[PDB]
């Protein structure tokens, strides 16, 4: 094997990559989309970015791969530590749970496209495929699930704005300028209806059905 | 400052030092009467050749065939000690002990000149990695 | 690694560039929300599924030459995702029209630097198409086109004809014909409605459409469009899949008039 | 391209100076084999002529790219640079031309020359660098 | 349990500060002169420790490079 | 304890994850939001955000916040000065009171709901809630109250809104737009109030209860 | 010639000033003009700018400017390449087409009043005007021209106003809100003649003549 | 004292907390909004924000702090020349101008919350009241002067507006937008009056009177 | 003089206050404050901000300083080059004739309420006011004089509107939307009067008269 | 393969990547600020 | 086949561990006694892989310096 | 991991301890009957690095605590007593110290390495 | 805190001390009757750790010499030797902890 060469120099471009490709490839971007257009609802943003809504989004997905992480741990540090285990097989043994993981959560669909358009032959089960076709399968497939999410928490505050632009025009308040009127009923809909709560658990719940 | 310049300077390391320590044998077993079969003992030399005959170019040295000295075997006469033949001589090998002496000198002059040119070699490829940045 | 490799790595420029154009430019790809880096990983890591059967050679020239090369590729991604954003304009012309029936943008007429119409009924549609186009295969066709392009259009010094532009510019066109061609039993309706409650107005010059005729638009609209919500679903098919078939022809009408 | 046209003559001198760097420590590796006839190139000379025409290295062949598994092994390559014979002072009966003074004041040269070119390429790359950012 | 990357960062600090504790209390019992203990094994065992503490000097900048590069971004 | 190596390590990245994360964790967030949609209201921005409402927010989250910073002080500081404790035992000892402030404020059905989906065993008291459950839950819980405070504040300016809308078209101005003669009667509405004191007042009042 | 070196200097802000200034230079100034006023004839926008007009019009000036970039094709990028033509006749050449492009469209007293204001002497020809006078005249001359052309876009729209609002209040419907009434004319004229093929293909011919 | 460290390093930070701390604890903050809250009035922008009302309103508030920048330059940068000050008796020194003005401006019941909600002790004087207890005090008393100077803005151009609207509403014109011709008459009411010399120098007025 | 240190750094700070205070305080503001007037007239924005007035507005104020910076070129430019003057005198040399040309622009009274506001003393002469008093004086009346010119454009337009509207009204048009009548009308005024060439030409000839 | 050969290469590789990407970027920005004006 | 430039970068890894483990396990049949092994051999032997060991730590920090600039790119 | 470093840590360490030997017999050179040592490096060394309890660990103040010499064969009998023979005993110092001195190089160059691995 | 530091650093103060009391013996190597001194290397640094800011004990001596001088100059020279090493490695080992205290800092 490798003798304190090569390794630690591997493990730190490992952490290198751990920000993008670890937190682009397990969760938070559904979440952190999901909560982007969340925002774009409910009027004007009044949401800290760069601070409370990536925390949020953070602690959740944390919370959320508690058991892959916990399975990677267990087949994969506390064998790499020091015996029978060291880089070598402590790839496929940290990936397999993560493969899992992902495929779980795959679009049916994408996974066709991509091995469609990679050349590859028939697959026969769902273990076939492999990270070079389950990465944007999953990428694809996260996507489309957080838009659909995000369009569907549009629909209502949407309505809202229908019925108060309506009224508005029905009573002839001539050019009232209704989104105005809309934010402050786009908000106690979205706090009386325990809004974030409910937000949170369902995003949990669908993100492992 | 290629990496085919290690193998030059250390093969020119290998051979100053084998040709060393076969002129240290050559000082240490003058007055040797015996061998461990029973023979004078072969004052011997190392043939210096260069390394990879065929097309190369030029590079580095080989001390391949270590050889046999034809210096006329100096006797001595002591017909009470035996290994001394009819008319008694003891064979006595043949060493030029001032001439091992500067062989010496001169073997251990060369390869610090090697040695240094390995370091130097060095310094330049770590600076060649600093190219660019 | 070395450029024994890293002018090897000269084969993932190319197909990466008309990738990330087509990512920066596609519906569902190039949304505000999703985070920069997400889009630009997505590109990466479809050309990395994608390069190897690209026989790709050419060469990033200092004062570049062949940037008339990464024009064309940029070209190329412009072509396939903002034309698909047709389809949507098209319903984001229909439902914002059957506003400008009922009541909801008297304020767009007579004047200001309010519109306060796209939130309302424009944003309906547009995000139900949205559903509709990604509910498929929406996601998908348009990168499985992509590649189609790489095959048929992979890298040439006859990157772009003339002739060709024109397609997508008179295309739409059918962003009207469709927009219409959706909006029409809404519009014709409350055409309808409109015109017999002023002729209400024959029996007395009294009854103030601002009195009358307003509420009673509003509701019939609201009523009629829950009734006429499901017809979306069908043109939606037509509404993408006709889109398509212009960027397939001009995907392939553009190797054999080259 | 236009990148490697513009750097092209710093990095075929500092390759060229490697190339001398070999041979100079050639001479100083067979310091004292006999009859070894001391090498060296013209620089001037030889960098004109690759620019001129090229690499063109002269002698060499590797084996095939078959399916893997087939033991890759090499010939013996060498550049097509001519080798120049120094002309020698001082005979010293056993053919051996290389002095150590002439051989080691050019040995200091070359270094510095090649660590000339270093920072002279580290340079133009980060003019270029620099303006990209 | 978990792997609790509190616990997990807490230990590997707690590693480094008793190698670094301990080679201080060899270099300590040395200089006192205390017989048995040796200068080879006080100097490798303090460069061991410098290599340690440098280690994690190296894991933090990555890890504090990747937790600044999760929070600029938009949402 | 430790050593000059882990202390003044864990020092500067505490500092480095301080903006966020510790601002966050404390006030600043319910602070910032009520500002923001109280700015949506009385018209346009009119006010520098990133200059006075900014400091406007850190000054009052340090008054407020200034009981659980001596607590943290006398209970951790000077007991780590010198003797007796060292970084672990200081770490419950300044955390506790800020557990505590974080408790008083948590809606009762957050740490429910994080609790519930980190796979948390029953809890005994207020005391055993871990920081991993603490932190989102009041995260979600201070969001909930910043809209709250939003809606009750966008309130007022709503009625100068309607009643401004009403008056005009009724009087046959049909078509002048109500914003612009109203944003004065927003202004003064909220000066004659003295807005700002009962706003900030109320916040810090309310932030303690 | 330049030295690896400002060449990357000059191209470089040259790709920062085309967005603004090369794109005004040749035309998507008449073609968003006529598009925004045509969005102004048939209602609202429903047509999103950001989405789908500015890149029309883009797709547009691509066709339009066709022969021009095919000449500076043939004149440049041939030559330049490898030999004969370096930077300094490149300049030239590739400036020609363009240069006759924008002083065919300019009216014929722009430039007289930027010559006027600019101090410029005799100018001896019409090759012999420099771009630092032929920029802001062909601005001013493009400007004319698409108000021209939405004027008469204009005609038609206005006159099926004002025909609905004559039908609609002889046949004694005092107070209808003709408006509504019309719009669905106005999309009834404009796609049954097919207008947008009439619309793009006319601009195309008049760009030139 | 100090010693050429931290010296030097108190001053490069007081320059990075210069730009929000000091241009809003002196001025900038009514002058600002004010112009803000013209600009409202008179329709659009009609000034490049960030260019000539920043720019102006820098100039305007070095003009009325130029007297206290004269004392404190007179109690600073003139003793801690070498002599007798260094940077600990001259930082109060620098601080009573600044205070004495900042007090003179405060609102005399800002600092009673912003006192009572920090546990602060009784006071015996005006000297006794600390910067803690100033900043928020200051600023917040800042607001309510800018937005009264609002208020005073949009009086007349309310006033011009209605007595617009009112007579086309008599001549009986139903739909005329009455803020198109009204605008022009609001630039009137802004330019017979000298508006921007009257507005500047009652600023300056009104800031120290 | 200065040593090639402050010298190329004197030299990149001008750079960075050029874009905003150079243009500010030299020209650009008049002619841009009159575009956006414009603007406000003949309808809809129809002509982009962002690039093509911007661009025009920067080419007519680059026209009319020609002269101005001739004569700072003839008195610094070949002066300063390497000869008697290294931007010590460079910078007064510079400054007299600009100062020469913003004080021909002033309101004889905007630099009376700036001086009075400086305490300054008494002066003697043009030049004796310095920079400190000529910029806020000169942006002031600026704006005055951009404000002036809006009126003289609005005038036609606002005849239109009224003159449309009258005659609606006399037809008996009950409520039809004149604006979208007289929109195309304004266009056509405007093109007509050929009223780009004619409106540069106007504010060139007022800039300097 | 020559070092100074292989490090030559590295630079030059790197510095044609850091163009090609500057000048995509200069290119999506352009579109982008296009695509950003009103109409 | 196949390049897979990865598994390139996978073996340019693998060279360089080899090497050093070649020279590490030199050293320690000199040092253990074992005849043949020559000093200027180990000493050589180790001054190469030293020198490869800086190969792959520069190719670290300039493909580390590439992918960060690659992930610039604004899309 | 971080025990590469344990086989040339004890080679050094084991260096050290059989230079203090021959120093001794150096310093004994003339004392009767001293009878020379010495050890035999490769088995020592082999031993160390083939082949240690941590007490218990109850509640605190519990104290944590823890802790072959070959002949030589003489030639030349003395009967004065000792054994140590001079030229022997100078070569092997001379060369103990020169290994000492590589592993020493050795140990540096492996530290080195994995410093310059971390940055 | 910031008395990381001290233990090395009375350390190395008080081998320069034991440096100043040794070439004092050197120096007066010849003066009749100096009766040798020195210092207990140990016993002093840990009682400069226990209390802050040393009694010059006599070297006992051999090999008598009717001038009453007892510095005998062999014992001198190896303790000045082994003084002077203690020196440089109390001086490594100090530059050591400051290197690391300043690298886990920048």
């Amino acid at each position: 094997s490798w003798s304190l060469s090569v390794q630690t120099l591997v493990f730190i471009t490992s952490l290198t990559f751990l920000p993008a490709i670890l937190l682009m490839m397990t969760s938070f971007t559904r979440i952190i989309i999901v909560f982007g257009l969340l925002r774009n609802a409910l009027g004007t943003p009044s949401a800290p970015p760069n601070q409370v809504l990536l925390g949020l989004a953070l602690f959740l997905t944390f919370f959320i791969m508690s058991p892959v992480i916990d399975k990677i741990y267990v087949d994969a540090y506390q064998p790499f530590s020091e015996q029978k285990i060291s880089m070598q097989e402590a790839l496929d043994k940290g990936a397999q749970p993560l493969r899992a993981f992902m495929l779980r959560q795959t679009r049916e669909a994408d996974l066709a496209l991509f091995a469609r358009l990679a050349n590859s032959g028939p697959l026969q089960g769902p273990e076939a495929v492999p990270m070079r076709i389950l990465l944007p399968a999953y990428v694809t497939s996260e996507l489309k699930t957080a838009f659909q999410i995000g369009f569907t928490i549009f629909i209502p505050f949407l309505i809202i704005d229908l019925v108060i632009a309506s009224v508005l025009m029905a009573l002839g308040m001539m050019m009232v300028p209704p989104a105005t009127i809309a934010l402050p009923f786009k908000l106690m809909l979205f706090v009386l209806v325990d809004g974030w709560q409910l937000l949170m658990g369902s995003l949990a719940q669908s993100f492992y059905s | 400052a290629l990496l085919n310049i290690f193998d030059i300077a250390g093969s020119a390391l290998a051979a100053q030092s084998k040709r060393l320590n076969v002129a240290a044998s050559n000082l240490a077993n003058a007055d040797s009467v015996t061998g461990p079969d029973g023979q004078p003992y072969r004052a011997k030399q190392v043939v210096f050749q260069v390394d990879a005959a065929p097309g190369q170019a030029t590079g580095g040295v080989k001390v391949a065939s270590v050889i046999e000295s034809q210096a006329p075997e100096k006797l001595v006469y002591e017909p009470g000690n035996p290994l001394a033949d009819a008319n008694g001589y003891v064979k006595m090998p043949n060493v030029d002990v001032v001439g091992e002496m500067v062989n010496t000198m001169s073997a251990s002059r060369s390869y610090q000149a090697n040695i240094e040119v390995l370091n130097t070699v060095k310094s330049m490829m770590l600076k060649t990695l600093t190219l660019g940045q | 690694t070395s450029e024994q490799w890293l002018y090897w790595l000269h084969l993932y420029f190319w197909p990466l560039l008309r990738v990330l154009a087509l990512i920066s430019t596609a519906p569902i790809l190039s949304e505000r929300a999703i985070p920069k880096r997400v889009k630009l990983g997505l590109g990466i890591m479809i050309t990395l599924v994608i390069a190897p059967s690209l026989p790709a050679n050419d060469t990033p020239l200092f004062s570049i030459a062949a940037l008339w090369l990464a024009m064309q590729q940029i070209l190329i991604g412009i072509a396939l995702g903002f034309t698909m954003q047709f389809a949507f304009a098209a319903v984001r012309t229909a439902g914002e029209f059957i506003g400008l029936q009922m009541g909801l943008s008297f304020a767009t007429f007579v004047d200001p630097g309010s519109h306060l119409n796209m939130p309302v009924l424009a944003r309906i549609m547009d995000m139900l198409a949205m559903l509709l186009f990604l509910t498929f295969n929406g996601h998908l066709w348009l990168i499985s086109l992509l590649v189609d392009t790489f095959h048929t259009l992979p890298i040439g010094s006859n990157p772009v004809n003339s002739n060709a532009f024109m397609a997508l510019a008179r295309a739409g066109g059918l962003i009207f014909l469709n927009g219409l061609m959706l909006a029409l039993p809404v519009i014709t309706l409350l055409l309808t409605l409109n015109l017999a409650l002023g002729l209400l107005n024959r029996m007395a010059p009294q009854l103030s459409i601002f009195v009358i005729g307003f509420p009673l638009t509003l509701t019939v609209g609201i009523m009629l469009m829950a009734a006429l919500m499901p017809l979306i679903a069908p043109f939606c098919e037509h509404l993408f899949s006709e889109i398509f078939n212009l960027l397939a022809d001009i995907v392939s009408e553009m190797p054999i008039n080259n | 391209d236009r990148l490697d046209a513009a750097l092209r003559f710093q990095q075929e001198a500092l390759n060229l100076r490697a190339q001398r760097q070999e041979i100079l420590a050639a001479n100083i590796a067979n310091a004292d084999t006999p009859g070894y006839q001391a090498r060296d190139i013209d620089f001037a000379s030889e960098l004109k002529k690759v620019m001129v025409r090229g690499r063109e290295e002269t002698g060499g062949v590797a084996l095939t790219l078959t399916s893997s598994h087939h033991i890759p092994a090499q010939a013996v390559s060498s550049p097509a640079v001519d080798l120049l014979y120094r002309v020698p002072d001082q005979p010293s009966l056993d053919g051996n031309t290389v002095d150590m003074d002439r051989e080691r004041t050019q040995f200091a040269d070359n270094s510095l020359k090649y660590q000339m070119g270093l920072t002279v390429l580290g340079s133009q790359l980060k003019g270029m660098m620099n303006v990209l950012q | 349990s978990t792997v609790s990357f509190a616990g997990q960062l807490h230990a590997a600090l707690d590693r480094i500060s008793d190698r670094q504790a301990a080679a201080r209390v060899q270099a300590e019992k040395f200089t006192l002169g205390e017989p048995g203990i040796a200068l080879n094994d006080v100097m490798a065992d303090m460069q061991k420790a410098s290599v340690s503490m440098q280690m994690g000097i190296q894991v933090r900048n990555k890890l504090v490079a990747a937790y600044q590069e999760v929070m600029s971004m938009q949402v």
